[PDB]
């Protein structure tokens, strides 16, 4: 349906310094958003910032204080709708994708952040993918890790075998495309 | 005198922390190997220039050269700089100081700063006129030169003076020697650490190696072929019509257009009022001159693209450098085909070709040879002779297929546009690309997951081995699954997985199915497999023995089934010892998980590529949203937010198609393996070298990053011997031949076998059958039926 | 689905093309016809550029994707091909090529832009157990089967095929011999 984002709150002009939240900084004339957590990278005392392999800004140097604080962006991700035939109902389930929970019946998968489901323990065929092993399906929404199929142990002993007796004629139908609409522009 | 300065006097280049990451950067830079002028100091400092900026380290034991004289002429008429250090206290000026004939330290102004065994290097570089000092001290043994280290140097002083040096002089103490180099704009591929250190470089214009290494973004090469850079020849003069020559590469201005080639004479037919011969694209094969008559075709000078060939660097360091479509004689010099080969020596000995070079020619002290195709055999054919093997060789072949990708989706407004309001809109303003890009990359997201389905999900019922393992002889531990792992795995699959190894809207999902799961279906159909065979893919699962469905399978190939029953414990160790041959390659040989690691390669690179694309100006002032928008008005700023928008989207567009290839790419490969799933896994196969080289037996399945991978049983006979033939034999006038195989003699003796193992019998009248006379076929024997 | 999946596709490129001549691409209208009638020609120049440069790269897109996509239905086409030469005119024996199960004929009909088939199939269902050996020694003389399995009722023993149950009398016909019996794990004592 759309992308999630989490918004930033305050801006900081360097007036005093937060940490731990989405934030804009504002260091003698750039900008930015994320997260001034500090950290305890190696200060070599020329050097003013750290960057990574793809050259963006990961650490910041304090005009003040000589400390490094290191910057993780906000969250976020595409929301995700799980809907039935709208014949049978008009619930729904708003999935986050790649979203930790406490950044939002709330159920946490590896996948993200799942709201409008249950969570029954049992294994059932796959119904409406919801990704990473889980997938959903009286009017209750169901979250459940999917069942492969049944379970059997063959016989095997080193004398054992066994024969058909009776067969059954199957007609299969298979559909392949041939061509499309010959068109020109 | 003069001394070789190895590799000292690299600096920082610039103040971002980096780690654990090789950078390449474009500024001045002593040479690597260079020469810098030694000096003495018994029994020394002349006025020395100021080029680019020197490297300049004096070896010290008594502290004596101390300071500097920096100015144009060193007589008080510009702004003279004069630093002076009585070992504690440091004293930088830029007042006028009309100096001493030859200055030394013996025993206007608007800014003043106050405070063998040893070694102290320095870079008195200069930017825009900006003064700039690095420096470095460090404590040696040694009484003679320069030592053989590398020291990186770290920014001390940085003064924003503006002046432009020429002349430098240093200062000595009467009662130690010191270098002077200059700086070239040469380029370096660094080597950090953990800590931001630089630990290394590689200077990319010094030799061949170093410009492979520069290219590759590597310290450590591999064997084989990579293109550094494009051969060009260069002009010499202008011709202005002046005077006119021939047989070169030349400038010529005729009137005012311009051009370059080889002005060779040649016999076109000019027509009275004609002046030029023309080629397809605006370019003249020919021309007159204005000053005289005469006709004169143009060639261009030659090029070409300049390849390196580069053996292991665990073992060696000595290269090669090809010449591409360029003849000897414009460049131990060797001419080919493909070019010249200035580097290896060439040899007239044939063996199996190791780096291919081009038109038959193979590389390899370096040697140039043409490549023997195999080995010659002459088959001793005649009219009655045969051949039939005695003893066969169970072989197991590994083939690797890759069946997935890594599902991606990039948004075009978080790529485009960070976090803004006016790069929205425009982008609004273009239309519906974004819609159809995020719908092409979600049709290649499905379409994996559909991928992987297709290739395992193919037995809909999960089978489990039972406890007791009485499988005939034979031993599947090291591809049964583990409990003891915390994910259920197989040794094998352990080893495979061991091999194979943001915040701009990029994002990552993961797959629908986890290992285990991938697992959970490779152990159902490799366990289906033992103890069904065929069977479970055609309806349900039937129970065979082992040794029985291994006899049928035999039977599919033409080997009658008592070669099994007979043989069993030959052809059990003879698996068990391939198993253990496979171990022992897949843990000691990289070399065969290459496909995966190219896709895994590609994927990550062209990603990488997208990202510092966006790095890239496109054509505009600046390359970030929030310093464009900071500055500029918003009547200046949308032309250049349009470059902007117009340079990711293209690129984004390139991504999004290349992505289309690739992905139809490894659909073919995924219906390829989901084939060979279903005709060698689930089935005996006949197709010849589908399933392995060799007449097919089996083929067992295991999980692989993003693929799969097959181990193909296959039956190859090994041990030949003599025989002669006979299409027919007559007996009492009446032709008889054989049902199944050949008719073979030893010599005193006429016998029938199998066509496919040595196996003789008598002829009696039930192994051949009666049809025909002798007459119409060539080639009857008489004897006895 | 598949075939209304590629009418759906096809139809959706069609009509995207359509959207993007109402698109603008940067300009003041999306109209040459209001873009000539009040803009003198050195402004139109660049403003019929802008409209030139979009519907191009729009144009070469669509062009482009329908390049992807006739290689996609020309693999499936050739698939068709064999499928028809190997299924239809014959009788296969790649397994799950021409329908699960071991099959035996095909018929073809006519569908919007494509085909479809219908695999007829042989399949077993219904099954039982019985004890089995590798071969039998009558007179030290091992004897093995030509075709097919052995299998025992608990007192007797017999052959059958290995694939529908109807068992025969152990005689001459159906069994070889092959030599000596100490070779052969598995050997039965069976009268043959």
């Amino acid at each position: 349906t759309s992308n999630f984002r989490v918004q930033p709150t305050e801006s900081i002009v360097r007036t005093n310094l937060v940490k731990n939240k989405c934030v804009n900084f504002n260091f003698n004339g750039l900008t930015g958003t994320g997260v001034l957590t500090e950290s305890n990278k190696k200060f070599l005392p020329f050097q003013q910032f750290g960057r990574d392999i793809a050259d963006t800004t990961d650490a910041v140097r304090d005009p003040q204080t000589l400390e490094i604080l290191d910057i993780t962006p906000c969250s976020f991700g595409g929301v995700s709708v799980i809907t039935p035939g709208t014949n049978t109902s008009n619930q729904v389930a708003v999935l986050y994708q790649g979203v930790n929970c406490t950044e939002v019946n709330v159920f946490q998968t590896r996948a993200g952040c799942l709201i409008g489901a249950e969570h029954v323990n049992n294994s059932y065929e796959c119904d409406i993918p919801i990704g990473a092993g889980i997938c959903a399906s009286s009017q209750s929404i169901i979250a459940y890790t999917m069942s492969l199929g049944a379970e059997n142990s063959v016989a095997y002993s080193n004398n054992s075998i066994a024969i058909p007796t009776n067969f059954t004629i199957s007609v299969t139908t298979e559909i392949l495309p041939v061509s499309m609409t010959k068109t020109s522009v | 005198a003069y001394t070789n300065s190895f590799t000292r006097g690299v600096y920082y280049p610039d103040k971002v922390f980096r780690s654990s990451v090789l950078h390449s950067t474009q500024d001045l830079f002593l040479p690597f190997f260079s020469n810098v002028t030694w000096f003495h100091a018994i029994h020394d400092n002349p006025v020395l220039p100021f080029n680019d900026g020197v490297y300049f380290a004096s070896t010290e034991k008594s502290n004596i050269i101390r300071g500097w004289i920096f100015g144009t002429t060193l007589d008080s008429k510009t702004q003279s700089l004069l630093i002076v250090n009585n070992a504690t206290n440091v004293v930088i000026k830029v007042c006028e100081f009309q100096f001493c004939n030859d200055p030394f330290l013996g025993v206007n102004c608007t800014f003043e700063y106050v405070s063998f065994k040893n070694l102290r290097e320095f870079v008195f570089k200069n930017i825009d006129g900006y003064f700039k000092i690095y420096s470095k001290h460090t404590p040696i043994n040694l009484v003679r030169d320069l030592p053989q280290g590398f020291s990186a140097l770290e920014p001390l002083v940085d003064l924003p003076i503006g002046i432009n040096i020429t002349r430098f002089q240093t200062l000595l103490a009467l009662h130690a020697a010191y270098y002077v180099g200059y700086l070239q704009p040469r380029t370096f591929l660094l080597k950090y650490n953990e800590n931001g250190t630089i630990t290394d470089a590689v200077d990319c214009a010094l030799d061949p190696l170093s410009e492979t290494k520069c290219t590759l973004k590597s310290f450590t090469v591999e064997k084989g072929i990579y293109q550094t850079s494009n051969f060009r020849v260069q002009p010499t003069e202008s011709i202005v019509r002046t005077n006119l020559v021939k047989n070169k590469c030349v400038n010529f201005n005729f009137n005012g257009l311009t051009g370059t080639g080889v002005l060779t004479e040649s016999n076109k037919k000019f027509l009275p009022f004609q002046q030029f011969g023309r080629d397809i694209a605006d370019t003249t094969d020919a021309v007159r001159d204005p000053q005289t008559l005469e006709i004169l075709d143009i060639t261009p000078c030659s090029f070409g693209g300049v390849s390196v060939i580069t053996p292991g660097t665990n073992t060696s360091n000595q290269v090669a450098v090809l010449y591409q479509g360029v003849n000897c004689t414009e460049v131990n010099v060797f001419q080919t085909r493909a070019g010249c080969l200035i580097g290896a020596e060439h040899v007239n000995n044939s063996y199996e070709c190791d780096i291919p070079i081009g038109a038959g020619i193979c590389a390899s002290s370096i040697i140039a040879y043409t490549m023997s195709l195999g080995a010659e055999n002459s088959v001793a054919y005649s009219n009655n002779s045969i051949a039939i093997p005695t003893n066969f060789t169970i072989s197991v072949t590994t083939e690797i297929l890759p069946v997935s990708m890594t599902k991606t989706s990039v948004d075009c407004t978080m790529y485009i546009c960070g976090d803004s309001t006016e790069c929205s809109n425009l982008l609004l303003q273009y239309g519906s690309f974004c819609t159809q890009l995020n719908r092409a990359l979600t049709g290649i997201a499905v379409e994996q997951d559909k991928n992987t389905q297709e290739v395992f999900a193919q037995v809909k019922q999960i089978y489990k081995t039972p406890p007791i393992k009485d499988f005939g002889g034979f031993n599947f531990s090291q591809i049964l699954p583990d409990p003891s792992k915390p994910s259920k795995r197989s040794f094998i699959e352990d080893l495979l997985f061991n091999k194979v190894t943001k915040f701009n809207g990029l994002t990552v999902l993961p797959p629908l199915l986890t290992d285990e799961m991938i697992a959970q279906y490779t152990s159902a159909l490799l366990a289906g497999t033992i103890t069904s065979g065929w069977t479970f893919g055609a309806g349900a699962a039937l129970q065979i023995p082992f040794a029985m469905q291994m006899a049928y399978r035999f039977n599919g190939i033409g080997v009658t089934q008592n070669v099994l029953y007979e043989n069993q414990k030959l052809i059990a160790n003879q698996f068990n010892s391939a198993i253990g041959k496979i171990q022992d390659s897949l843990s000691s040989t990289a070399s065969a998980l290459g496909k995966l690691q190219d896709v895994v390669n590609q994927n990550a690179q062209a990603l990488n590529t997208l990202v510092k694309q966006l790095s890239s100006n496109f054509g505009a002032i600046s390359s970030v949203l929030n310093d464009i928008l900071s500055r500029l008005d918003p009547p200046e700023a949308e032309v250049q937010i349009d470059r902007l928008i117009t340079g990711r989207l293209q690129s984004l567009q390139t991504y999004v198609t290349q992505q289309l290839i690739r992905a139809a790419e490894i659909r073919a490969s995924a219906n390829l393996a989901a084939t060979k799933m279903s005709e060698c896994v689930l089935g005996q196969s006949k197709r010849v070298d589908f399933c392995g080289k060799g007449y097919h037996l089996m083929s067992f399945p295991q999980s692989a990053p993003h693929g799969v991978v097959f181990l193909h049983v296959t039956y190859v006979p090994a041990q030949e011997k003599n025989f002669t033939t006979a299409p027919a034999i007559c007996h009492d006038g009446k032709a008889h031949f054989p049902r199944e195989g050949v008719f073979v003699s030893n010599g005193t003796h006429w016998f029938v076998t199998q066509r496919n193992f040595y196996e003789p019998q008598i002829i009696t009248t039930d192994n051949t059958f009666v049809s025909g006379n002798c007459d119409v076929v060539i080639g009857i024997v008489n004897n006895t039926v």
